[PDB]
This record gives structure tokens, C-alpha cells and sequence, in this order.
């Protein structure tokens, strides 16, 4: 076993102890870490022995809840400058007589300790860069700090990725898909190409309509940072200026929800409703189909709403195969989603997962574990908590990365982007009114219903949810 | 075979919410939670020599999902209506709250209770009397917890449970 | 779900990281950026089975050769790339199947030659010659273009395939 440098010139050769670090009791064949000091947690971070790049995705991903980017940079730094040790007897004899050292110990601690430590110090700062570059963006003297140490790390052995990584932090300041097959044809319905001032609900084609939901929805999805997320800052008073990508997401399917809300209850014809309803259901089962798991929550929870749950003589006349998808859907919010959480773990991506309990998941684990642990007179950073949060930020990111084969249709996209069904009212007068037309539309037994005129002037009829294919 | 009460936790976000439920369920005696796995969200629980048991849901951080209230309130036979003691926006909320529960279950009496929830040691802003007078003027119980020191928790989801079975 | 460990290891500049950046994000990356050691995960249905894939990229650059066991330890299969128009990095091959090998001290560890970057002319490794390797080696050879996405999947699920029936 290699001598280390002594504790006193170098602090991460102080001994493991139960002072410092916790191990879990669970190997994987690397350890498991339950807490340590920042010192211990930054040493296997970059340990000389084995590799964990997960470990560092997990570090950098949740370190600020316990450590400030500069102190980081600082120990980082720390941990790359090693001592050598001196020639040892056998060394120095050889010295003393004119020969040529064998430097045994010395050559074995630089290929077996330095150059894997320092070469990890450098995957931290790579990572840091590629993957976290919003603590530079957000402190230029911090970037000027890694660009100086980088840029002066000498020696021929960790030249080339110190070349790279200059170029790569240089290329992130100033800052495509390939498939496989070409996506479908866009389809439409009543409403033709370029013709946006017609596009509707029941004017579009119900399919197309899904594609581009989907589409907007899945960009909405791959947008949102680790950043927005850790220490549940989408919940606290900055959540603007600290998860602008997360809450734009949730606003669009907030605004979709009460779109079909409000295309329902404002259909006062009870046959026209039931039209209206059935195209959503089929918008569903395109959203299905596509794995949207975002757009199959937005129908369930508009279809599950107290102005269109109670509407019982509009779901009476869908059909009986359109109950049965609805309800299908429903069930997978059911038992704290535990169809939903198995269906998603089972299909073959791409998706776009349901953003709302990873963030409860996320709220929840910040909440009910300690930052610390007490042991021994010592704090210890609970690092247990932080792999959780990085193990539900990982899972979100790994269904980030597969691109939906669609085309993109610009006006349709538009018009989705600026649907606003609220317009200037605010949430609860806009939902007032909402319940209010479900009341006239269907009122309280033991009221009779009353009947409306037709509004649409175009067919009802849908051209369903099967694609079609011109050669 | 025993009875299983549906519980709702509703409430404005940012302000230490979870920490109730949490709490409840919490091993009691060990600091940790794993709100991944199930068994985290369901308890089983003597109150007044009944044994029942506890399905909580709280979805707490989903509060911007505001067009899915409907549907997690639905789920419920009673709620917890919570606000923070030291934040007056999250108490002016809960009369929304009320009137959305009321609507969703298409019912003037709806097992409640209110739950004044002391997140930090930040100054009080809500009175309990406040609290007291906004509590009975709708006829439902009031309860105040601490996020901290467990106090009040077990009280919240019992007198909730007593608001069920006397309905 | 099953979980499978991958490691993707050859000569500096064959595109192990193109390969692996392909799979996991349909994208083709020009720079040429030397890895120290990346981690990836994909979800994907092979076969009708839900998987889960940890995809661990290496460095191939010599001045990390020291670096190898540890990641050899945990992989649980194996693409070993060359590039067909880089002799050297074909005749590098047998090095680390001898060092997979030595390390997991078994003659049967799941594997997959790769040759890349197909989509070039200028081609200086016959499939012939790679092939014969792999024979002798009792493994698919597959040829690769991690800018096209010719036999990329293939590539990987074949070594997925191989993992399961281990
Ligand atoms: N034409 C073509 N170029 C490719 C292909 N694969 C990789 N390249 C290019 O070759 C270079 C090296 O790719 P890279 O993935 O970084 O190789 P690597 O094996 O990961 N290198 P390292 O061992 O240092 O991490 C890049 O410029 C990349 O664009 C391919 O299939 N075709
Ligand atoms: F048009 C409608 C109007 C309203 C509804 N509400 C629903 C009703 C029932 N079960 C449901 C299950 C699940 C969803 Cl999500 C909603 C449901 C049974 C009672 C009757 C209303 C459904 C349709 Cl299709
Ligand atoms: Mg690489």
C-alpha cells in the first residue's frame, strides 16, 4: 500500500474515522457514503482508487446546500496540489554514488495517486462546466478563477484535457437531431394550412392536435434545470427569478386544463358538448399513444374538474369505448400514481413525463431529512439527502434526453403557445364563471335541462385518430 | 378489514406545509423520510380505541398546478386546510380553499380542520384568535402544530378523523 | 427492469463519446473533446424488455491508461471501438480484451467489436480483418457511424442481448 503525504501539509490524507465519514451499510463494488465533512466528501469525489462519475453528477448537482461555489473551487484546487514524497534510503544511496535513482515509490505515487486525483479534480471541473455552468454565469469572478487555474495547470500528463477543457469553457460563454426515419405528415382537418384565424378545437385535426401539444410540451419538459429544483426554490419567493423553465412548463398545463374546461362548459348544446368532449378524449388517446404523459394528465384533470365532473348528462352519451380510455387514464393517478409510475418505467421513450410528483419527491425528501448528522461531537454533512434529491433530478434528466420524430408546425405551435382562456380575468373570478356555465348548462337536480342553441356552423363529425399516409 | 379514511392536506405552498404529514408518518424518534417509497403516505393508527387507517395525500410543491385541485381534493373524505402562523397571504387562502373543497364534494359539510402550522421561528403575524374566531364562524375545529417538535401533529389528523366519524 | 452496465473502451479519438452521445441523445458531436470518464442512463425497450442502460464512456488517451481496472470491475459488458480508418487503434483492440479479461479473470465476458466512423472512404481496416478478430474472440463485429446512426443501436443492443443471456 502506498504512504501518503503527512495530514499537516495535506488535509486529504487524514485517515478515514467514524469523525469524518459514514459509510452506508450497502456496497455498490465502491462504497456508499451516508455523510462526511466537506474535506472527506470532496476526497472520494476524486478518489484515487475508483471512478464514480454519478458521484460527481450528484456533488455538483447538490453541493450549495452545504458548500459555496467558491469554497468549492478553493478545495478542488487544494486537492489537486499533491506533495511528492522524497527519495527514499534506497534513493538516496544510489544518489550518493553517482547512479541514477530508481524512484520506485515516487514513479508508483504519481501513476497510482497523483495523476488519477488530479485527473478527477479535472472531470470535476469538466462536469462543473458542461453540466453547471449557471454558478459561473451567475459569478464571473468565479469563472475568471477557473479559467486561471486550468490555464496554469502545467505538466505533460494532463495537457490534453486542460487544452480541451479551456477550449470547452470558452465555447460555453458564447453559447443537430439525426433520426432514424422522417417524422409523419402533418395532418389537418377543417381548418387548412395558413389559415390560423379558423384553428379551434374541433377545427384542427384531433391528431395534429396532440403532435403539437406534445411537441410544446416535451421542449417545456427538456428545458427545466437541476437549478430549478434543488432546495425546492420553485416554492419560495424567487421562484421566478429561480425557476422560470419549471413554472412556465406548469402554467402551460394549467392553461390547457382550463381550455378544455372552457371549450366544454361554453358549448351549451348538449349534442355539441358531447362532441367537444369526445374530441378531448381522443386527444387523449393520441397523447397515449405518444407516451405524453403530461397531455393525458391535462384531459383527466379538465375531465375530473368540478364544472365538467358534475356535467352527467354530456359523459352519459359518450360512447362507452371512450369512458373506458378516460377512465383508463384516470387510473393511473390513483394510489398516489402508482399505475402511472409503472407505465412510465415500462415504455420505450421518447416521453414527456408528469413534472408534479418529482417536485413533491423533491419538496418532500429537502423537507424531511436533516441537513446534518451529529456524531461523535462532530457535523457531518447528510449526504444520504443529497443522492436522493440527485437520484430524482438524474431520472428527470435521463427522460430529457430522447427528441420526439415530429414536425414541428409553426402556426399550429403559435397557436398553442398563445392560447390564453383566462384572458385578463384573474384565476378565481375566470373559475367562478367556469362552475357558473356548468350550473346553466346542466343545472341542479331536481331541475330540469334546458336546451341551447348550436354554435358551431361547421360538421362535428371527427376524422379520428388514426393516421393516414398519401404515397 | 378496518376502516380507511381518505385525508387531504390542502394549502399554499413555500411556507412548511409537508412538515405535518411528514411528521405523522415520520418514523417518530429518527429524522428521515423517503417520500418515494410506499408506506410513506399510509399509517395505521389507534383514535379512541378504533383502529383505522391513514391514507394521506399531500401533494405538496404541485401547489402551481392549481387546474388539478379539483381532482386531488375529490379523492378525500376529510381535509386539512393549513396555513402558516407567520404568513397572513397563506390564512386570507383559506377561505378559497374551503369554498373549493365545498364545491369538488357538492357539500356544505365536509370533514375539516383548520391547521395554523409554525414552519420557523419567524414572527407570528396570525393570531391564534384570529384563527379561533375564522375556525368557528365555519363551524370546524382548529388546531395549531409546530413544525419542529411534532407538537399538535397527531392532534391535527385525530381531530380530523373525530370530524369523519361524528359526520 | 433490469439494469445493465455497459462500458464503452478503445483508442483515443475513435468516437466512443459520438457513439454514446448518438444513442443517448439522437445528436452528433464534432469537437473533439477528450473524456476522463462520463456516465449515461437510458431507458429502452430491446426486445420487447424494458431495460435500464448505465452507459460508462472512457478515456481512451494514454496518459489515463492507469485508470482502467476500476471501471473493467463494475462494467458488465463490453464495446471495444476502433476506427476503420485508424490501423492503430485497430491493432490497440487486443490490449484491453486481454485487460477485460485479466481483470473480470474470465474468457467469457460479453462483448461487442465495434468499428466506427463507416461513414468515411478512407478506409484503412478491412471488415475482413475485423472480423477474423472477432471470431477469434467469439463476438459480433459491427460496423458503426455515430454521425449517421448507422448500426449504433445495434451495436449496443446487441451488447445488451449478450448481458441477458450471460
Ligand atoms: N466522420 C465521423 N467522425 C466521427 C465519428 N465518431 C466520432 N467522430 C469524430 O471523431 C472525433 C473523436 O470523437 P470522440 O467521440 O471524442 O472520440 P473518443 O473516442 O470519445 N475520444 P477520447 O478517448 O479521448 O474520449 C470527433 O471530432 C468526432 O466528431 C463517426 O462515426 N464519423
Ligand atoms: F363527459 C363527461 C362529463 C363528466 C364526467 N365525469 C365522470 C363521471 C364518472 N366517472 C368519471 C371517471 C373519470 C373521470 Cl375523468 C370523469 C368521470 C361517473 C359519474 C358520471 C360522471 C365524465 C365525462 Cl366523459
Ligand atoms: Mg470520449
Amino acid at each position: 500500500q502506498m504512504r501518503l503525504p503527512s495530514a499537516d501539509v495535506y488535509r486529504f490524507a487524514e485517515p478515514d474515522s467514524e469523525e469524518n465519514i459514514i459509510f452506508e451499510e450497502n456496497m455498490q463494488g465502491i462504497p456508499i457514503i451516508k455523510a462526511g465533512t466537506v474535506i472527506k466528501l470532496i476526497e472520494r469525489l476524486t478518489y484515487h482508487m475508483y471512478a464514480d462519475p454519478n458521484f460527481v453528477r450528484t456533488f455538483l448537482t447538490t453541493y450549495r446546500s452545504f458548500c459555496k461555489p467558491q469554497e468549492l473551487l478553493s478545495l478542488i484546487i487544494e486537492r489537486f496540489e499533491i506533495p511528492e514524497p522524497e527519495p527514499t534510503e534506497a534513493d538516496r544511496i544510489a544518489i550518493e554514488n553517482g547512479d541514477q535513482p530508481l524512484s520506485a515509490e515516487l514513479k508508483r505515487f504519481r501513476k497510482e495517486y497523483i495523476q488519477p486525483v488530479q485527473l478527477r479534480v479535472l472531470n470535476v471541473c469538466r462536469h462543473w462546466v458542461e453540466h453547471h455552468f449557471y454558478d459561473f454565469e451567475r459569478d464571473a469572478y468565479l469563472l475568471q478563477r477557473m479559467e486561471e487555474f486550468i490555464g496554469t495547470v502545467r505538466g505533460k500528463a494532463m495537457k490534453k484535457w486542460v487544452e480541451s477543457i479551456t477550449k470547452i469553457i470558452q465555447r460555453k460563454k458564447i453559447a443537430n437531431i439525426t433520426f432514424q426515419s422522417s417524422p409523419p405528415t402533418v395532418e389537418w382537418h377543417i381548418s387548412r394550412p395558413g389559415h390560423i384565424e379558423t384553428f379551434d378545437l374541433l377545427t384542427l385535426h384531433p391528431i395534429e392536435i396532440a403532435r403539437q401539444l406534445t411537441l410544446l410540451e416535451s421542449d417545456l419538459y427538456r428545458a427545466v434545470q437541476p437549478s430549478e429544483l434543488v432546495g425546492s426554490v420553485w416554492t419560495k419567493e424567487d421562484k421566478e427569478i429561480n425557476s422560470p423553465n419549471l413554472l412556465k412548463m406548469i402554467r402551460h398545463t394549467t392553461n390547457l386544463t382550463l381550455w378544455f374546461e372552457k371549450c366544454i362548459v361554453e358549448t351549451e348544446n348538449l349534442e355539441e358538448r358531447v362532441a367537444v368532449v369526445s374530441r378531448i378524449i381522443e386527444i387523449l388517446q393520441v397523447f397515449q399513444e405518444l407516451n405524453n404523459f403530461n397531455g393525458v394528465l391535462e384531459v383527466v384533470s379538465a375531465m375530473n374538474s368540478s364544472p365538467v365532473y358534475r356535467l352527467d348528462h354530456t359523459f352519459e352519451q359518450i360512447p362507452s369505448r371512450q369512458k373506458k380510455i378516460l377512465e383508463e387514464a384516470h387510473e393511473l393517478s390513483e394510489d398516489h400514481y402508482k399505475k402511472y409510475l409503472a407505465k412510465l418505467r415500462s415504455i420505450n421513450p421518447p416521453c414527456v413525463p408528469f413534472f408534479g410528483i418529482y417536485l413533491t419527491n423533491i419538496l418532500k425528501t429537502e423537507e424531511g431529512n436533516p441537513e446534518v448528522l451529529k456524531r461523535h461531537g462532530k457535523e457531518l454533512i447528510n449526504f444520504s439527502k443529497r443522492r436522493k434529491v440527485a437520484e430524482i433530478t438524474g431520472e428527470i434528466q435521463q427522460y430529457q434526453n430522447q427528441p420526439y420524430c415530429l414536425r414541428v408546425e409553426s402556426d399550429i405551435k403559435r397557436f398553442f403557445e398563445n392560447l390564453n382562456p383566462m384572458g385578463n380575468s384573474m384565476e378565481k373570478e375566470f373559475t367562478d364563471y367556469l362552475f357558473n356555465k356548468s350550473l346553466e348548462i346542466e343545472p341542479r337536480n331536481p331541475k330540469p335541462l334546458p336546451r341551447f342553441p348550436k354554435k358551431y356552423s361547421y360538421p362535428l363529425k371527427s376524422p379520428g385518430v388514426r393516421p393516414s399516409n398519401p404515397r | 378489514g378496518m376502516t380507511e379514511y381518505k385525508l387531504v392536506v390542502v394549502g399554499a405552498g413555500g411556507v412548511g406545509k409537508s412538515a405535518l404529514t411528514i411528521q405523522l408518518i415520520q418514523n417518530h424518534f429518527v429524522d428521515e423520510y423517503d417520500p418515494t417509497i410506499e408506506d410513506s403516505y399510509r399509517k395505521q393508527v389507534v383514535i379512541d380505541g378504533e383502529t383505522c387507517l391513514l391514507d394521506i395525500l399531500d401533494t405538496a410543491g404541485q401547489e402551481e398546478y392549481s387546474a388539478m385541485r379539483d381532482q386531488y381534493m375529490r379523492t378525500g373524505e376529510g381535509f386539512l386546510c393549513v396555513f402558516a402562523i407567520n404568513n397572513t397571504k397563506s390564512f386570507e387562502d383559506i377561505h378559497q380553499y374551503r369554498e373549493q373543497i365545498k364545491r369538488v364534494k357538492d357539500s356544505d359539510d365536509v370533514p375539516m380542520v383548520l391547521v395554523g402550522n409554525k414552519c420557523d421561528l419567524a414572527a407570528r403575524t396570525v393570531e391564534s384568535r384570529q384563527a379561533q374566531d375564522l375556525a368557528r364562524s365555519y363551524g370546524i375545529p382548529y388546531i395549531e402544530t409546530s413544525a419542529k417538535t411534532r407538537q399538535g401533529v397527531e392532534d391535527a389528523f385525530y381531530t380530523l378523523v373525530r370530524e369523519i366519524r361524528q359526520h
